[PDB]
């Protein structure tokens, strides 16, 4: 009995989505953690046409910007650099870049300093580093 | 497709797909130009034809329709159909299919109607040449089969078809009927029919059966006789011919009322007689029932040879098959005339040798005795009857009979029925008569009377050939002025002889059975015996029976029971006939008492059988009437009325039963449902009518030889514990008797359940007790078909006493009748000059696949079985011969027939 | 052809049955008889207005029962008890009274859509000898399947228990499938047919309940023949491996042993199994007395194929051109489903033409397409 | 009365005894439930054109015994059972099955391995017969059992 409750809600979604069409609204935005919860009919165009991927891999110019936006908000020291973060790992998520900088803002208070030093900033990288053997400075496949 | 001028043959095929320039302009312009150009058109006729042949392979309608569209006009526009008649008449050959492309290969109701007429006229005129017959022939036997002619060619044949049918219905008749505007007579279309018949006969069968019946004349069938009898061997095999002939008769039965039907069967007999199989001749001659033809097939084997050869053994067998024994008496006396050995031949024609093989079968079977016995009451009367009911057919129980104690401990009529059941122990046997003489010459006349019933049952095995006839013994007891003795005497005489006709027996029952002036209720037995003797032949419907019915009404009308028994006898006397039964129907109705109306409705069943599709509704309008009249008024008598109600119900089921045997072999399927709903009508109508109908249900199944014997009687049984009158249970077991301990293992228990379980009086209890033992015999001793077997289409003669007892309320007196169980089927065993009492092998087939014949015929696959098997009933009925492989050739074929086998070894 | 008259005759029997039936229902079904009127009156006087479907969990022998309704609340119900105290059993659907819930009555029967798959409405238009050929290894399937239903009388002369069970095995396409469907047309007893890929499920626990069921229904109607088509499918078909796998397959087999023979003493369930993986079955399955005569089928021989090919070309258009004997020459111990695919593909050549004649050319051409199938998943050419 | 009433037809009840009042002006159909929830259109052959050879091959074996099974009965041919469409995905394998269903006048029942279409059985090992049976009710039909043969 419990599964037939789940499904009865999902049917109404599909049906209300059919009615929703040819309207000036934007048809629903939805996200999913994984791609193995979809049903064949839910993914089908006319209900869901667009499939906007998000890659973790991103390229050299984009890791720069994402470090760079999280440095716009906070204070740094002139000793700190954002260019020593390209050479290390080359597959990060946007949350972990918001994570390291927040973790470095706790180590800063253990020194008792309000400006992020490059000592703080490399230690925070070293924790929750999620190392790879596909990225630069870890290779012999060259 | 598209035009590609005439530069190679491939493109001429495409040229005429769009628009011929060889047939449209050229011919049309030519014909409406000079009238000396007919010499050019004759050559250009040949050119036209080739294009039809090439495009008589192309499926699409459009490129045959449109290409020849303006030719369809030319028939009347340029050629005019007739001008210099031979040349325009002979130029209809290519244009005739043009007419068909709009008639058939397109539907425009306006053009289809109008061109039906035109096709028929131009076909009639153009078959005078016989080049229209040749035109049909190339589509009958196609060039390269395609869709087009598979629909068009039926239309050619249908023009002649419709016409011949229309000549009976109308009062305008052939060329004055304008639905075809063609004549069926002349030497212009009558020669077209015959010419067509030869062609369609050679490879197929199309209009050939169909011509015969539409004329309605046996002359038509004889025109075909000539052609086929040449074709019997060389143009196609004998077997294929035999299938043709029987397919004509069996198929057209509901289209052949009695007077038509017999007239058609004569010619069929002649075609067989022309052909080699004299085995086919005898079967069909018995169907006709004419003594002359029986003698003719017998003569065909006898006269050529001056020695005993296979021919005389085979003649004796052919007459042996009928257990009616009308054949037996006839052939015994031909043999004395011819003069060879008497001792083997007359016996073999008679039912004597059938006694002998029953013993060979009994030895294998065994004997079982399981009877109860308790002294003093209806429970004692039941028990002593039961022992014979378990010993039906020839069984060995000498010792049990020898104890005369229990015989005497039954009382009154019980004694009569006690000795009667002793007779069935040696049913169809030369023994018994020794133990019976004891009772006949000693104590109370009641045991002497019961002895005569037992003599009849035992004498079934030998009465033809004039050795130990029952008449010789039984005459004295009829003379005797005691009613119990005389009534019992003549009942045994009818069983003993059978449907056999003998002067001394038949003429004995003529003085009495017109002596119904005497008020006697046990003088019914006079007509019941007479009916069984008489049937077997195409009845004259002798006048002694007709008259004695009238006389009985005059003397008594306060004894409705006696006239009810007697009424049934009249209808069964007439059965075996339908022509003469129309005659007596009108006669009975001249005199009208409500008591007389009882006789009419029973006799209607026999009158219309052969169609009985008018009969069934007749016995339903009759049901409406009592109630119908009562409403109409608004906006001593007792016996006559009680008779009226009872007869009507009996007749309705009676009608169903005759019909399903004579016509169908598979509509037996449908016939059950009428009875369930029919009994349901009554259940929720008259309670008086219900009493008769319950019993009738059991015998509906038995008469038709329904296919499911497991489910149906049992399903009914639970209902029939609640309903009054437990004789229903006896009639259910008549059906279930089929092969013993196949159906009957369920039966004993089921009938034993309601008997032991319920008590509702000791009168009812007796009938329930008897029913269980009747059903079972040890190791399937025998089977009963009500059918003759030789023809499953035939109706029985000895089995009619089973049929008889459902219209009457149960009594001990009826219980006496039931000890008889004849209707038997022989176990088929192969024969030789030294007499082999076992079979060798047989094939049996449950499911045929053929629907071009009602039962089909067993193909050469069957399940094989060994020696020593009784004839297998429904669910096993198609039986093929396995003897070919041992370098033996069957002389006597098998289908599921009762007939014994005979084989010839090289 | 020429069967028009008999079909009209059958039709004529049908007209008469439809007629008298209809009028009998209409107005002369007279409910002006007191044994109709008075029985329904006082039957409806205790019988509802709303009839409150319940589900009987169990009975008590004091004229009471505990029902659980699908709506919710249980009730300790009485019983009017003109309905025969002992005729109702757990699993019944009972009629409760719209006032004080008493068992007004009892519904005789109810059914599932999962036994719809099992049971059948069909009446095959093929009867035997459209299995024409292989006509002595078919005496082992109509002497132990057909015959004891038809005659128990023969097995009474010898006495002891009658036959039970067959396993059909051999090459695919040699008729196993049609053999089972051909004895069912003859016998006319409840023919259940269940595929083995539905006995394998992606859910556990319901596997055994399905398998237990088949024979419980089958015994319940007194005669039944259960065709399990493809018991070779229980080791080669499987979904996921965390609700399928070894475990699922082992249980279902275990269930079948109890059902097939076990200790149930259920009704007549003559069993027919088709298989060509007979060594993925238990030794208590292929044990004797559940298989009594087992039938082996191998490929026909040259003269057997002549029997097969003449069955198949009788339905088709023929000519004098057609020669069956040389189609036989080419094939060498192949299945009768191969022969049957040549005749089916021969009319596909006639369809392609849109010419309704079938000729020797059409049979030879489809012969080559049939042999193209055998040796072109092969890539040796000549045996390496 | 009960002859005006039938399975799967919605009625009106007067709910103090639930005494039937009228038939309803509605009727549910279960086959549409599955087809809709999957949601596939039908097509013509002008939405598939370009593999016009393929349209001929499929017209021969599918459409002609719907419009005329008469020809096959004379021929004595057991009509085509399973018909494989196969190739690279998206080549219009699917749209050709749609195009035929409009011309054959069949209900285009796209099956895809889904059980969301079901909420009343929920597995295909107990819905093979019932699937066939609904296409029998609503006949004719074209049962597009799409087996990708990579699932799982
Ligand atoms: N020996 C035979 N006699 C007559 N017909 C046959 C014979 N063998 C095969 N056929 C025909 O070939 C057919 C196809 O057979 P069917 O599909 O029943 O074969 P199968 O052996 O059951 O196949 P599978 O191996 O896939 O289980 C049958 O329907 C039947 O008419
Ligand atoms: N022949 C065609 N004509 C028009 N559109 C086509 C054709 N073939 C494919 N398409 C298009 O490709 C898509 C894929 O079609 P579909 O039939 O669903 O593919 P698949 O073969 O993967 O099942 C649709 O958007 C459709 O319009
Ligand atoms: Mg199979
Ligand atoms: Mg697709």
């Amino acid at each position: 009995g419990s599964d037939r409750e789940v499904q009865r809600i999902l049917i109404e979604l599909l049906t209300q989505m059919d009615g929703f069409d040819q309207s000036t609204n934007v048809k629903v935005i939805m996200a999913t953690n994984r791609a193995d919860t979809l049903d064949p009919a839910l993914l089908r165009p006319g209900r869901l046409d667009r499939k906007i991927e998000f890659p973790s891999l991103r390229d050299r110019r984009e890791r720069r910007l994402i470090f760079g936006t999280i440095a716009s908000k906070m204070s740094l020291a002139p000793e700190a650099d954002l260019d020593s973060l390209i050479i290390r790992n080359d597959s990060l998520s946007g949350a972990v870049i918001a994570a390291i900088m927040q973790e470095a803002g706790l180590r800063a208070v253990r020194k008792n300093r309000y400006v992020i030093l490059q000592s703080d900033l490399e230690e925070a990288y070293a924790t929750q580093v999620k190392t790879d053997n596909t990225v630069d400075k870890f290779d012999f496949y060259k | 497709m598209v035009d590609e001028s005439d530069k190679k043959q491939q493109t001429i095929d495409e040229q005429s797909q769009i628009s011929p320039e060889k047939q449209t302009p050229n011919k049309k312009d030519k014909k409406k130009e000079e009238e000396e150009q007919l010499s050019e058109e004759d050559a250009k006729l040949k050119t036209d034809l080739e294009l039809l042949v090439e495009r008589l392979k192309e499926d699409d309608s459009s490129l045959y329709e449109a290409s020849l569209n303006a030719l369809k006009e030319s028939i009347k526009n340029s050629t005019s159909s007739m001008t210099a008649v031979p040349k325009p008449l002979k130029f209809l050959r290519p244009t005739y299919p043009d007419l068909c492309s709009i008639y058939d290969k397109w539907t425009d109701p306006n053009l289809k109607s109008s061109l039906a007429d035109v096709l028929s006229i131009l076909a009639m005129t153009y078959s005078e040449n016989g080049k229209h017959d040749s035109l049909r022939y190339r589509l009958l036997s196609d060039v390269s089969d395609f869709e087009g002619w598979g629909h068009e060619y039926i239309r050619h044949l249908a023009l002649e078809i419709g016409e011949v049918y229309n000549d009976q219905v109308e009062k305008d008749a052939e060329d004055e009927t304008s639905s075809d505007g063609s004549k069926s007579d002349g030497s212009a279309a009558t020669s077209g029919f015959e010419f067509s018949k030869e062609d369609t006969l050679r490879l197929c069968l199309d209009i050939v059966p169909y011509f015969l019946k539409h004329n309605g004349e046996e002359d038509a069938v004889d025109l075909l006789l000539e052609i086929e009898s040449i074709d019997k061997l060389p143009q196609f095999v004998d077997e294929n011919t035999f299938q043709r002939v029987c397919q004509y008769m069996v198929a057209c039965v509901p289209l052949l009322p009695p007077p038509e039907d017999v007239a058609f069967l004569k010619t069929a007999y002649s075609i067989y007689l022309s052909q080699n199989e004299l085995t086919d001749a005898i079967a069909l001659a018995v169907r006709l029932g004419e003594e002359d033809m029986i003698r003719s097939v017998f003569d065909a084997t006898s006269d050529p040879v001056m020695h005993k050869q296979l021919a005389y053994i085979l003649a004796a067998q052919k007459t042996s098959f009928e257990y009616e024994g009308v054949q037996d008496i006839i052939g015994n006396g031909k043999l004395s005339e011819h003069f060879l050995y008497l001792a083997k031949e007359l016996n073999l024609t008679g039912p004597k040798v059938p006694e002998d093989i029953y013993k060979s079968h009994l030895d294998n079977s065994k004997s079982v005795f399981s009877s109860a016995g308790l002294d003093s009451a209806q429970q004692n009367l039941a028990s002593s009857f039961v022992n014979g009911f378990l010993n039906l057919g020839y069984c060995n129980d000498k010792l049990i009979v020898d104890n005369d104690n229990w015989v005497y401990k039954t009382k009154g009529d019980g004694m009569t029925s006690a000795v009667a059941s002793i007779g069935s122990i040696y049913q169809w046997n030369l023994d018994g008569l020794q133990q019976l003489d004891k009772y006949l010459y000693v104590d109370e006349p009641e045991v002497k009377a019961g002895a005569l019933l037992g003599i009849g049952i035992s004498a079934s095995g030998v009465h033809d050939g004039e050795v130990e006839p029952a008449l010789l013994l039984l005459q004295d007891y009829v003379t005797n002025p005691d009613t119990k003795i005389s009534s019992a005497a003549i009942l045994g005489l009818g069983i003993a002889f059978a449907g056999s006709k003998n002067d001394e027996v038949l003429g004995l029952l003529l003085p009495i059975a017109a002596s119904t002036d005497l008020p006697i209720e046990t003088a019914a037995m006079a007509s019941l015996a007479l009916a069984h003797v008489f049937v077997g032949t195409c009845n004259g419907d002798i006048t002694t029976s007709i008259m004695d019915n009238f006389l009985e009404r005059t003397a008594i009308e306060l004894k409705t029971d006696w006239v009810r028994f007697l009424a049934l006898a009249l209808g069964i006397l007439y059965m075996g006939q339908g022509e003469q039964v129309d005659d007596v129907l009108e006669t009975i109705s001249a005199i009208e008492h409500p008591m007389t109306s009882a006789i009419e409705v029973l006799v209607g069943s026999c009158a219309y059988t052969g169609t009985g599709d008018v009969l069934l509704i007749q016995d339903l309008l009759h049901r409406l009437t009592p109630k119908n009249v009562k409403g109409e008024e608004d906006a001593e008598i007792k016996s006559e009325e009680k008779k009226g109600k009872s007869s009507d119900k009996d007749a309705t089921t009676d009608g169903k039963n005759d019909d399903e045997e004579e016509e169908k072999e598979a509509g037996i399927v449908d016939e059950l449902a009428y009875a369930v709903l029919g009994i349901a009508l009554i259940a929720l109508g008259e309670d008086i009518g219900k009493e008769m109908s319950l019993r009738h249900f059991g015998h509906l199944m038995h008469y038709g030889n329904e296919h499911i014997r497991r489910m149906v009687p049992l399903a009914m049984g639970i209902v029939s514990v609640s309903d009054p009158q437990m004789k229903v249970f006896d009639t259910l077991t008549r059906f279930s008797h089929d092969a013993d301990l196949e159906v009957s293992m369920n039966s004993i228990f089921a009938m034993g359940l309601c008997g032991a379980g319920t008590n509702n009086a000791r009168l009812a209890q007796l009938l329930r007790q008897l029913a269980s033992y009747y059903s079972r015999e040890q190791d399937a001793l025998f089977i009963t078909r009500l059918a003759q077997g030789l023809l499953h289409l035939g109706k029985g003669t000895m089995t009619m006493d089973v049929f008889n007892d459902a219209h009457v309320l149960n009594k001990v007196t009826l219980a006496s009748i039931l000890t008889t169980a004849v209707g038997l089927v022989s176990p088929s065993f192969m024969l030789k000059h030294h007499q082999l009492f076992y079979m060798l092998n047989a094939g049996i087939r449950p499911k045929f696949i053929l629907a071009l014949n009602d039962e089909g015929e067993p193909i050469k696959v069957n399940v094989r079985v060994g020696q020593a098997v009784e004839t297998v009933g429904q669910a096993g009925r198609p039986k093929k011969i396995t003897g070919w492989i041992t370098q033996s050739t069957p002389v006597l074929l098998n289908h599921g027939e009762r007939a014994e086998l005979e084989t010839d070894e090289y | 052809r020429c069967k028009l008259k008999l079909l009209r005759m059958e039709r004529i029997k049908d007209h008469l049955l439809l007629e008298e039936e209809f009028v009998s229902n209409s107005e002369i079904l007279k409910p002006f008889e007191k044994k109709q009127e008075e029985e329904k009156k006082q039957l409806e006087e205790i019988r509802g207005n709303p009839l409150s479907i319940g589900t009987l969990e169990e009975i008590i022998d004091d004229d009471h029962a505990i029902v659980t309704s699908p709506t919710m609340p249980d009730y300790y119900v009485s019983i009017l008890s003109f309905v025969d105290k002992e005729l109702l059993e757990p699993g019944c659907s009972v009629l409760l009274h719209h006032k004080t819930m008493s068992i007004v009555g009892v519904l005789q029967d109810d059914a599932d859509p999962m036994v719809s798959v099992m049971k059948m409405d069909k009446s095959p238009t093929e009867s035997y000898s459209d299995i024409g050929g292989l006509e002595s290894q078919i005496q082992e399937i109509k002497e132990s399947v057909e015959l004891p239903l038809t005659h128990p009388e023969l097995y009474e002369e010898m006495g002891i228990k009658p036959p039970k069970g067959v396993i059909l095995y051999g090459a695919p396409g040699t008729g196993k499938t049609l053999l089972a469907k051909a004895v069912a047309n003859q016998t006319s007893a409840t023919f259940l047919r269940i595929v083995g890929s539905e006995l394998i499920q992606k859910y556990l626990g319901d596997g055994p309940r399905l398998c237990r069921q088949i024979f419980k229904v089958a015994g319940e109607n007194a005669p039944s023949i259960v065709f399990i088509d493809e018991i070779d499918a229980i080791g080669t078909k499987r979904y996921d491996s965390n609700s399928g796998g070894e475990r699922e397959i082992q249980r279902t087999m275990l269930e079948l042993l109890n059902q097939l023979d076990g200790f149930d003493d259920r009704g007549d369930v003559k069993v027919i199994m088709a298989t060509n993986k007979i060594e993925t079955l238990d030794p208590a399955l292929i044990r004797p007395g559940r298989i009594d005569r087992k039938i082996l089928f191998e490929n026909p021989d040259l003269s057997t194929k002549k029997k097969i090919l003449g069955i198949h070309t009788s339905k088709m258009n023929l000519s004098e051109d057609v020669n069956l004997e040389t189609l036989v020459t080419t094939k060498d111990d192949l299945s009768g489903a191969d022969i049957q695919a040549m005749c089916t593909e021969a009319g596909l050549l006639a369809l392609r033409e849109r010419r309704m004649q079938v000729t020797a050319e059409d049979f030879k051409q489809a012969k080559e397409r049939v042999m193209k199938n055998k040796v072109e998943e092969n890539l040796e050419g000549l045996y390496l | 009365n009960v002859k005006d009433l039938k399975a799967s037809q919605r009625v009106c009840l007067r709910s103090d005894s639930y005494m039937l009042h009228k038939v309803l002006e509605n009727k549910a159909d279960p086959l549409v439930s599955l087809m809709m929830v999957e949601k596939v259109p039908d097509s013509t052959y002008d939405m598939v054109g370009g593999l016009t050879k393929q349209i001929k091959e499929i017209k021969e074996v599918i459409e002609l015994p719907v419009k005329h099974p008469e020809l096959f009965e004379s021929l004595g041919i057991a009509q085509p059972k399973g018909v494989i469409l196969y190739g690279p995905p998206g080549t219009g394998k699917t749209l050709l099955a749609r195009a035929v269903a409009h011309h054959t006048d069949c209900k285009f029942i796209r099956v895809s391995g889904a059980e969301l279409v079901q909420k009343y059985i929920g597995e295909g090992s107990r819905m093979v017969r019932e699937l066939f049976v609904m296409a029998r009710e609503h006949a004719p039909s074209i049962i597009f059992m799409d087996e990708i043969d990579s699932i799982g």
